[PDB]
């Protein structure tokens, strides 16, 4: 158990965000075109958010390039992705020079447990039905039982 | 001595030359079946016959294929037992003939002892005793032994034995 | 004769017709290939009528089953 | 996010000599291979079942 | 009820079975195609001076091109490149017959003759398919027990004392007294002539040692590539260099590619005095070197011809000898690193001056003992031993764009393209993978360090700014069609008055010599007046931009297709993952863009195929070329999943991305391919997306296009899986199309094209053919 | 039987390392003559234009299948072997141009009795198939199937090869009590035996 595994060299560096920002947002930008994110994914929002904790002037700038160049005449996903789009620099713009923020979105889940007639036990992560925001997910915490 | 399973080689050698009343040296491997017997075509088909019985499975146009190709093709599915054809063949070699005395379970453990030659070694010898039918009247048992010593050399010529 | 002597519907006119036919055996190939045929002629010929079996010496695996 | 850094490095909890070789390596200057680090919060969540 | 009950209830299910695809280029209809080119673009080009890529292949640590390109876009197989690799690599043969007696006829394991089915080979293979292909620890096997953990070499060492004698041939004996003089006592032995050679105190001798060398991992050919696999048989693969196998392969593999199985089809359309093979190599035949500086001093058993097999342009010509037997252009460069780009460049000016209508562009480049060694003492490769100090894992050893890179990872292999005449293309209708916009190379500066890459192909870019306040109308493409219509107006109005000028002439000739003398002369009208159609479509259309300092090549290219610099999405850099070239080449480019008038936050999404692959040498710009090509067709643009951490000092440059992961795009416009090889050999070539090309052409023209490429397709397929599963995929030409006796008479005549003889059914020259009126 | 008696003469007669060479160069006479004399016809024929089972698409041979087994006038499969021949022809189409694990869309042959309902089901489900020729080892596979010998030998001559007397000359007896089962209902194209005398 005790050998010693740690070493200064083998330390890895991550440290390149200006650049993963407009990857993971020419990722969005197909993949909303690509009907893979839609207008009721929450996954837009939450990558929205990381977006915009790496906001910039050359974030700004291929942003502001990408969406004015988008073309909302060749179909439905396109305009949506070019509304969305001066929406997020609008944003991106409003959050420049402010602390990045953790900021979860997730859909707060809640244990189920089924038994089908084969008696196939099953466990799902099932959305909650009255708790939909963290918001509301402190408010049942802070109301207790 | 280590056992062998008889070849498909060596039995539609035998069943092919016994059928022929010719000895097993005077018909070549390296000939089609329609080259033997062309004279006859009731010969023809009674091989074939004989040879579907012992083999089970034969291939597409058997007679103008010739005899080699054809050992490999049993070969295959084939697996070392005596069958049905080559059974009745030794039971009428060994009743039909004079061992008064001696049947075909005595002439099995008698090679077995002494030679040392185990059973896919005994139908192999009991091939080239078929091949060789001695036909006219033998006297008793001490020619049988010495015909079962000269068979049990050719086995071991044509195959590549040592006793 | 094959084929005009398989069919059991032309063996049976012959053999009811009051003459021996044989239902020939090259134009089946299966055991119950022939015993369907036979009980088809059967049902169709009047009792005490007789008819023959014809099997080619040239096909030895029908001749291993027929 | 923007300025944020993630440094890996492999581990092992239960050796002794990995600890404070960690914490030199954060605490050591960047000219001497450390990090120069001063750490504000630990989460020490290592476990084995 | 019975098992009769649930029995029909029971439902068969349908596994599927691997159908490798040649995944020919998809063309759309001429109505939406119509749509992506402008108007003014139809009928301006000159289709005779537009260089498409036609059929693209490879052979690399990942096996063919499609394997490499589904390992590349996606990190994983498929199940019909899963079936792929385990054929390539012989873990799977194809049996058809009796197999252990049920008749059997599909893959069963090339070791155990056991049935495998398709489902079954990715669970069965995979995990031997991943770990012996792509960057791994050298595997002696695979270079003559080449063990860089155990490197032999041979030390000079003067003996103290009189050696033991030992028996020596006579021969042996009289060479080693003329080698050593006095210092060794030879003697005949009278009872067999044999001899004994005791060497004297003092003597010359050699021991071997070892030496651990620390380079232990590399980009090898996967385990298991077997040329006879391909259908090449044991004369060749015994008299050529395993460069020559990757090469023959290779250039195969891009004629299936191409639609092209038999390549004497090619010259049922043009001479064999037109399809040049411009291939070339950084090193070439490096085991026959091995063979005649090494093997010949130790008098080691080699072949008597060893020399010929160790030229670079030796390769291309076992080509020419066994698939092609074309008199048409030879020229092999040598571009070290960059090679593959400069042959691209060579083949482009072959088509453009039309000496040759076809060309066989590409690098190749193999890896050995020596040539690792000699890069280990340059610290040029990464440092392996430094790498394992890091857990760092051989596939992730070559970093590109990466803080951390420390050299390039070094690889082996052959990237092959066929580069034809637009209008040959489409005449012969042949896929159409891309257009080679433009191909070019320039040498940096002067300097005093050979490997130091320098900003030489940013020359592409110049042009000259001193006055750029209104826009030039050459940039406009309707003031240079109305050019166009203006200049035909005239040719036709000089083609009618050459039509009554002939008629006058004619008239004096009397009326038995009038037929020939017309025919004679109206296809000399003809021939000019098309010359002077394409002169005018050359002059408007392709090179309108030659003579304009205003515009700068990279950017007329551009233009030619009326793209705009910004449409130019994906360009494939070098990335060799070295400190020097990393940061060079990406400012290099980041001031091509800069200098073009890039539109602002418009970065070139940067694509580095060196981190899957590793660096094939001569071969590197070949493999980028055909990722490239698949880029353009797929609209996919792989990630550079190694670059874990992009350096920080590549920031600065504002138009380049380092993606991590593949990107699904909407569509890829063209494609930037830019090297750097050693000795100041910079290289860039822009490629464009085939759909534009259409454009320039007419619904009829493309339409028997499309049939003509269907029916092509169809037959490559057929041909391809034929060949796969017999492996016969490469069939070496047996004679030359052309008998000896009619061979002079064939190349004298610069219209002869072969035909079907009826006896042999094969392409042939026929005599009937040779200088006929028809 | 007067091509029968030709191809008697001059290529059964050869010996078996010139038959190949000689079959070969004769093709396209003895696919002529195979269309429009023999009761068997060259099976890789479309709109009476000669071709091969290499230049062959799925969905011509599935239809060709149902020409030459499938009889129109009496609306029900020849034999049930032939049937299951198809059948299983479809069942490899399915096999190769899917693209996971899925159902059989023939889970029983009792649904071929409708051929061309089955046939346009099952390339409507694998469109690829239309215009894809057959893949080299489905050609070698349907050669195999050709050759079982638990089925009613096949009314027609797949491909020439050693082995095309066999194709030529098995089972070329019942063809004349069925004239329906024949290519054009032609007597002249089958094989009835006869007395000279009688």
């Amino acid at each position: 158990g005790v050998a010693t595994s740690f070493s200064r060299k083998k330390a890895r560096t991550f440290d390149s965000s200006w650049n993963w920002a407009k990857q993971s947002l020419l990722s969005l930008y197909f993949e909303i075109i690509h009907g893979v994110l839609k207008n009721v994914d929450r996954e837009v929002v939450s990558e929205a958010i990381n977006i915009m904790n790496r906001s910039n002037d050359a974030l700004i700038k291929f942003m502001e390039y990408h969406i004015s160049n988008t073309d909302e005449t060749k179909g439905e996903n396109y305009q949506l992705v070019k509304t969305l789009g001066e929406q997020l620099i609008e944003n991106c713009k409003q959050v420049l020079d402010v602390d990045p923020v953790y900021k979860d979105v997730a859909k707060p889940t809640g244990p189920k447990t089924a038994i089908d007639k084969n008696g196939n036990i099953t466990y799902s992560e099932e959305p909650r039905e009255k708790v939909r925001k963290l918001s509301q997910y402190v408010q049942e915490m802070a109301l207790g039982g | 001595i280590a056992d062998e399973p008889v070849k498909a080689s060596l039995l539609l050698h035998v069943l092919v030359a016994h059928k022929l009343k010719k000895s097993l040296d005077s018909i070549p491997m390296s000939k089609t079946i329609k080259d033997l017997v062309g004279g006859k075509s009731t010969v023809q088909n009674e091989i074939l016959g004989d040879l579907g019985k012992e083999f089970g499975t034969t291939p597409e146009k058997p007679e103008e294929t010739p005899l080699e190709e054809l050992a490999e093709t049993f070969q295959d599915t084939f697996s070392g037992a005596l069958g049905k054809q080559s059974s009745s063949l030794l039971s009428r070699l060994i009743s039909s003939k004079m061992p008064g005395g001696f049947t075909i379970t005595v002439a099995r453990k008698y090679l077995q002892t002494r030679w040392g030659l185990p059973s896919g070694r005994q139908d192999g010898v009991l091939l080239v005793a078929l091949s060789n039918e001695p036909a006219a009247r033998l006297g008793s048992e001490a020619d049988a032994k010495a015909f079962l010593d000269s068979m049990a050399q050719k086995y071991a010529s044509i195959v590549g034995v040592d006793l | 004769m094959t084929p005009c002597t398989v069919s059991p519907d032309f063996v049976a006119a012959t053999t009811n017709a009051g003459y021996t036919i044989e239902l020939a055996g090259g134009g089946y190939f299966s055991a119950a290939g022939m015993t369907a045929a036979i009980d088809s002629v059967v049902s169709q010929i009047e009792k005490g009528s007789t008819f023959g079996i014809n099997l080619i010496y040239v096909n030895p695996f029908m001749l291993q089953w027929g | 996010a923007k300025g944020s850094t993630l440094i890996v490095v492999p581990f092992n909890q239960g050796s002794k000599q990995d600890v404070e070789a960690l914490i030199e390596f954060i605490y050591d200057t960047e000219k001497n291979g450390g990090l120069g680090w001063d750490l504000d919060a630990i989460i020490p969540f290592a476990a084995i079942p | 009820n019975g098992n009769s009950a649930d029995a029909a209830y029971a439902q068969v299910e349908i596994q599927p079975r691997a159908n490798i695809q040649l995944d020919f280029p998809e063309l759309k209809p001429y109505k939406q195609v119509k749509q992506i080119a402008p108007a003014e673009l139809e009928g301006l080009l000159d289709l005779e001076r537009v260089i498409v890529v036609t059929g693209f292949a490879e052979v690399g640590p990942w096996g063919s091109a499609r394997t490499r390109w589904e390992m590349e876009a996606f990190g994983e197989f498929s199940l019909e490149g899963c079936v792929e690799m385990a054929w390539i690599m012989g873990f799977i043969s194809y049996h058809n017959g009796n197999l252990k007696g049920r008749p059997y006829t599909g893959w069963v394991d090339s070791k155990t003759k056991e049935p495998v089915d398709d489902k079954d080979v990715k669970a069965k293979y995979e995990t031997s398919i991943l770990e012996h292909s792509g960057i791994r620890l050298i595997e002696p096997e695979l270079f003559n027990g080449y063990n860089p953990e155990k490197k032999e070499m041979i030390q000079e060492v003067i003996v103290e004392e009189d050696l033991e004698p030992f028996e020596a041939s006579k021969e042996t004996a009289e060479q080693f007294k003329h080698q050593h003089g006095d210092k060794v006592d030879i003697f005949e032995i009278p009872e067999t002539g044999e001899y004994s050679v005791k060497l004297l105190k003092g003597a010359t001798l050699y021991i071997p040692k070892a030496l651990r060398f620390d380079r232990l991992v590399a980009g090898q050919i996967p385990t298991g590539w077997n040329a006879k696999t391909y259908g090449i048989s044991d004369d060749i693969i015994s008299q050529v260099d395993p460069i020559t196998l990757f090469v023959l392969v290779s250039v195969v593999e891009a004629f299936i590619a191409s639609g092209i199985t038999d390549p004497y089809e090619m010259y049922k359309y043009v001479h064999v005095s037109e399809v040049g093979n411009c291939s070339g190599s950084g090193m070439g035949g490096v085991s026959a070197l091995r063979g005649m500086f090494k093997d010949r001093f130790k008098d080691e058993p080699v072949q008597n011809d060893i020399l010929q097999e160790s030229f670079i342009n030796t390769m291309s010509a076992w080509v020419n000898m066994l698939l092609i037997s074309s008199s048409g252009p030879i020229k092999t460069p040598v571009g070290a690193c960059a090679t593959s780009v400069e042959s691209v460049d060579i083949g482009v000016e072959t088509i453009l001056s039309g000496k040759a209508r076809i060309c066989i562009v590409g690098g190749y480049d193999d890896f050995q003992e020596e040539g690792s060694f000699e890069f280990g003492n340059m610290k040029a490769t990464s440092n392996t031993l430094e790498e394992f100090e890091h857990g760092r894992t051989p596939a992730e050893m070559s970093r590109p764009a990466t803080t951390t890179r420390n050299g390039f990872m070094e690889a082996q292999g052959a990237g092959i393209q066929i580069i034809m005449q637009a209008d040959l293309a489409l005449k012969m209708g042949v896929p159409i993978y891309g257009i080679v916009a433009m191909a070019a190379t320039a040498t940096d500066k002067i300097g005093r360090s050979v490997p130091a890459p320098g900003k030489g192909i940013l020359t592409t870019a110049r042009e000259h700014h001193s006055s750029v306040k209104y826009a030039s109308p050459n940039l406009n493409m309707k003031y240079r069609k109305r050019q166009l219509v203006t200049r035909e107006a005239q040719i036709k109005d000089w083609v009618e008055n050459e039509l009554e000028a002939l008629k006058l002439e004619a008239e004096e000739i009397p009326s038995e010599d009038q037929n020939e003398f017309l025919l004679e002369r109206t296809r000399e009208i003809h021939n000019e007046a098309e010359s002077q159609l394409r002169a005018a479509q050359q002059q408007w259309g392709n090179d309108f931009y030659k003579r304009d300092p205003r515009i700068a090549p990279l950017r007329g290219a551009l233009a030619t297709y009326g793209l705009t610099i910004d449409d130019l999405g994906v360009a494939s850099f070098h990335g060799t993952s070295t400190k020097a070239n990393d940061k060079n080449e990406s400012a290099t480019i980041n001031e091509m863009m800069k200098h073009l008038g890039r539109s602002e936050g418009n970065p070139v999404i940067g694509v580095f195929q060196k981190f899957l692959t590793g660096h094939p040498k001569g071969a590197a710009g070949a493999w980028m070329m055909n990722g490239a090509l698949q880029i353009l067709n797929s609209g996919i643009i792989p990630g550079n999943r190694n670059a874990d951490n992009v350096d920080k000092i590549l920031e600065q440059f504002e138009y380049v991305l380092y993606p991590s992961k593949t990107l699904k795009t909407d569509g890829v416009r063209a494609v930037s391919i830019t090297s750097f090889g050693f000795g100041q050999k910079g290289g860039q070539a822009i490629v464009v997306h085939p759909d534009y090309l259409y454009g320039a052409i007419t619904e009829d023209r493309y339409n028997e296009y499309v049939a003509k490429v269907s029916a092509r397709e169809k037959s490559a397929y057929k041909f391809f899986h034929n060949g796969m599963i017999y492996n016969k995929l490469f069939v070496s030409k047996e004679h030359a199309p052309y008998t000896d006796e009619l061979e002079e008479d064939v190349y004298l005549d610069p219209l002869a094209r072969v035909s079907k003889d009826k006896k042999s059914g094969s392409l042939t020259f026929n005599s009937k053919n040779i200088q006929s009126k028809d | 039987v007067m091509l029968w008696k030709e191809f008697d003469e001059t290529i059964f007669n050869l010996p078996k390392n010139k038959l190949v060479p000689t079959l070969e160069a004769k093709r396209d006479y003895i696919i002529s003559r195979l269309n429009a004399d023999f009761q068997k016809p060259w099976f890789a024929t479309v709109n009476g234009q000669a071709r091969d089972l290499a230049t062959m698409t799925y969905e011509e041979v599935a239809k060709r299948l149902v020409e030459l087994m499938f009889i129109r006038s009496t609306n029900s499969w020849f034999d049930v072997t032939w049937r299951t021949f198809t059948g299983d022809f479809l069942r490899r189409v399915e096999e190769r141009f899917t693209k996971s694990k899925t159902l059989s869309l023939i889970q029983s042959y009792s649904l071929l009795d409708k051929p061309d309902e089955a046939i346009e089901k099952v390339f409507n489900a694998y469109p690829a198939a239309r215009e894809q020729f057959l893949n080299a080892q489905d050609i070698d596979h349907f050669l195999s199937m050709c050759q079982n010998p638990m089925q009613k030998p096949v009314p027609f001559v797949p491909v020439l090869d050693r082995r095309f007397e066999i194709f030529f000359k098995k089972d070329s007896l019942w063809q004349s009590e069925h004239l329906e089962a024949v290519v054009d209902q032609d007597v002249q194209r089958t094989c009835i035996l006869h007395g000279p005398v009688a």
